[PDB]
């Protein structure tokens, strides 16, 4: 099962998703489409049998529409009024099964839902506070804030301190997301010798790179 | 609209242990032209779901004797007898019984190891996201076990909950354990109105929560 789809889609706007099935007859088969929400877990929205009707969620059907040409083995998954919590992976599948053969699914589409455009990184150094303790481990971080799309990559001392990081998954708000890294090395390190956070964000084409200073 | 219950939510296990998770439905599972569509699927990281049993009892081609499915009503069961490692990951039932089809919440299959406490580092607003007009205060907390633990915000002696998000990773596939980040985002005035700002941590492997603080006065 084959999937096409728009990876952004606006607020307000309508989200289509292609199937191309192959191997089967939707004349014979089913075909059902699933999502799964960032935190969460899967959730159902509905079938379109072989006969040609359809069944929906209920908390959707006001807002969905899956139809096919039996023809060309295409299914469509159309949905009005698209909002941030539509961000989602959605997938199309056979489900319902009777045996082994034919029960495939489709990769999966990743939909984001957003207004905001193209917009790079604020990228802060994160020092721990002045009174805060020394042990052997000190620990700092980077907080990369209010960018769009994903994703970005952070890289600390360019990579050569991997062991001991902590990047976090990015979680979206406000139209864009926002990610935390933490990198942990010996006090004997920092602030001694120089600790950075590198930052890349293809999508606008930034690289930037901010030290690590203790607030003084 | 049948609700599906999973439990337990999270199951811990040590390699070759027996493994069973139990999905309870709020209404009779019945048969539709002489099938019981119960199905069982696995979701492991970075992955589609793949189907591992069906009709109840039946595995799916390619699923390997460790795992079977069996019940029937309102009460099911997926049992794995010897847990391998290729197993780890999110199990959820899902039933097409009654439209509209519904999965369960899932149950984590994770692996067991030795209680460990985080290592909590909290982290002022830096200078240069004042100049923005925003404060964002990040509070870590690293290498735990087990998952479970709660993660309250305190500016000068009351619990904040407007402005938080948090994030969290899976498990560690080097060491097994959680991480999490803890971000409270507020506007600068509203940083301003205030002093003392607090990441207080419950957690197993404490009787008292785990606390780290700071003044902005200090910084
Ligand atoms: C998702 O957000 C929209 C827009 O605020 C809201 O109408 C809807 O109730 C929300 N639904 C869920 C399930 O979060
Ligand atoms: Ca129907």
């Amino acid at each position: 099962l084959k999937e096409s789809g728009p990876g952004l889609v606006q607020p307000s706007q309508s989200l289509s998703i292609t199937c191309t099935v192959s191997g089967f007859s939707l004349t014979t088969y089913g075909v059902h489409w699933v999502r799964q929400s960032p935190g969460k877990g899967l959730e159902w929205l509905g079938v379109i049998w072989s006969g040609g009707s359809t069944d929906y969620n209920a908390a959707f059907i006001s807002r969905l529409s899956i139809s096919k040409d039996n023809s060309k083995s295409h299914v469509f998954f159309k949905m009005n009024s698209l909002q941030a919590n539509d961000t989602a992976i959605y997938y199309c599948a056979r489900m319902r099964i009777t045996t082994d053969w034919f029960a495939y699914w489709g990769q999966g589409t990743l939909v984001t839902v957003s207004a905001a455009k193209t917009t790079p990184p604020s990228v802060y150094p994160l020092a721990p506070g002045s009174a805060a303790q020394t042990n052997s481990m000190v620990t700092l971080g980077c907080l990369v804030k209010g960018y769009f799309p994903e994703p970005v990559t952070v890289t600390w001392n360019s990579g050569s301190l991997s062991s001991g990081v902590h990047t976090f998954p990015a979680v979206l708000q406000s139209d864009l997301y926002t990610l935390s890294s933490s990198v942990t090395v010996p006090s004997s390190t920092w602030p001694s010798e120089t600790v950075t956070c590198n930052v890349a964000h293809p999508a606008s084409s930034t690289k930037v790179d901010k030290k690590i200073v203790p607030r003084d | 609209d049948i609700l599906m219950n999973q439990t337990p939510l999270s199951l811990p296990v040590s390699l070759g242990d027996q493994a069973s998770i139990s999905c309870r439905s709020s209404q009779y599972i019945v048969h539709r032209n002489g099938n019981t569509y119960l199905e069982w699927y696995l979701q492991k990281p970075g992955q589609s779901p793949k189907l591992l049993i069906y009709k109840v009892s039946n595995r799916f081609s390619g699923v390997p004797d460790r795992f079977s499915g069996s019940g029937s009503g309102t009460d099911f069961t997926l049992k794995i007898s010897r847990v391998e490692a290729e197993d780890l990951g999110v199990y959820y039932c899902f039933q097409g019984s009654h439209v509209p089809y519904t999965f369960g919440g899932g149950t984590k299959l994770e692996l067991k190891r030795a209680d460990a406490a985080p290592t909590v580092s909290i982290f002022p607003p830096s200078s240069e996201q004042l100049t923005s007009g925003g404060a964002s205060v990040v509070c870590f907390l690293n290498n735990f076990y087990p998952k479970d633990i709660n993660v309250k915000w305190k500016i000068d002696g009351s619990e904040r909950q407007n402005g938080v998000l948090n994030s969290w990773t899976d498990q560690d596939s080097k060491d097994s354990t959680y991480s999490m980040s803890s971000t409270l985002t507020l506007t600068k005035d509203e940083y301003e109105r205030h002093n003392s700002y607090t990441c207080e941590a419950t957690h197993k492997t404490s009787t008292s929560p785990i606390v780290k603080s700071f003044n902005r006065n200090e910084c």
